[PDB]
């Protein structure tokens, strides 16, 4: 007998894949400054001199 | 050399979550007794009654 | 500008199902009454499907004896159609020259078990194509796939995305 | 089951998303940005080392 053909169960069907977001409390991150500089920096006046 | 260039283009971005995934990491250690040691909480003498 | 220099610069960088009560205003006044412990006037199912499952209205145990085929054999002391292929002429009828009424009552039983299960299986194959659609029926999904929205809803939550400070 | 919504934040400064400076003060974030020191002698001792 093919699968799927089989008996299967009469239920609510996967809530597996399913995206959460989460409450988290008020004090469980900090408070962040100082943006972060991506950018490489440049030397050529150092080089140039 | 195209993806050493490749990790040399995108590593101070990588610096910048390390050290913001760091100060959070810094914000777990927050128990308010490692701070001020002196946290008077509540005390009282002896009363009358 | 130069096309040893323009492969490289982009290379560098590379920027009818239901059988509820479809009335949305008894089911809702049935509750009302409900929970001061009284009835009421129309008649509330729960939720299913439609569909019968109807046996024994339906493919019978077959009648390979006669009226008398066994007492008088206690005397002489004696491709598929619905789930059997249909044999050709000349071969069964010398099979069925073979065997004895030891074994027709065993045959009718196997021969009903051959059609039930067979019955069972299409029923079960559209019970299932009727379940698949109910549950997406009962999820907000439409089929085969002033309002307000509350906070329960797909994109309309109340957690807004942080960004990083780098970002 | 009985979700209700944030009305509305007025968002004083510095509380808010993309509200980080190159000014900011990196309390944590322990990455440091230095100073270049131009001086000549030291500018030898670069050149040679």
């Amino acid at each position: 007998v093919d699968s799927k053909l089989l008996p299967k169960n009469i239920e609510p069907p996967l809530t597996s894949q399913y995206s959460t977001r989460h409450d988290a409390p008020r004090g469980l991150f900090p408070f962040e400054s100082y943006k972060p500089s991506v950018q490489l920096p440049d030397m050529a006046k150092l080089k140039k001199m | 050399a195209l993806y050493d260039y490749y990790a040399l283009q995108l590593l101070p971005l990588q610096k910048a979550v390390r050290g913001h995934v760091l100060q959070f990491e810094w914000h777990q250690n927050s128990l308010l007794t490692n701070t001020h040691p002196n946290f008077l909480s509540k005390i009282r003498n002896i009363n009358v009654q | 500008l130069s096309t040893n220099l323009i492969s490289k610069i982009s290379l560098l960088r590379p920027s009818p199902i239901v059988t509820e009560q479809p009335s949305a205003e008894i089911r809702e006044a049935y509750i009302e009454n409900f929970a001061k412990g009284e009835h009421i006037s129309a008649i509330v199912p729960g939720q299913s499907i439609s569909g019968t499952l109807e046996l024994s209205a339906q493919f019978r145990v077959p009648r390979y004896h006669s009226k008398n085929s066994f007492q008088q054999a206690l005397q002489m002391k004696a491709q598929y159609y619905r789930g059997l292929p249909l044999y050709e002429k000349n071969t069964l009828l010398e099979r069925l020259k073979q065997l004895t009424p030891n074994e027709i009552k065993e045959l009718e039983h196997l021969h009903d078990a051959v059609f039930v299960n067979t019955g069972l299986q299409n029923v079960r194959k559209v019970r299932t194509k009727k379940w698949k659609k109910y549950w997406q029926y009962k999820a907000g999904i439409p089929i085969g796939l002033k309002r307000v929205p509350n906070p329960n809803f797909l994109g309309n939550c109340n957690i807004k995305d942080f960004k990083p400070p780098y970002i």
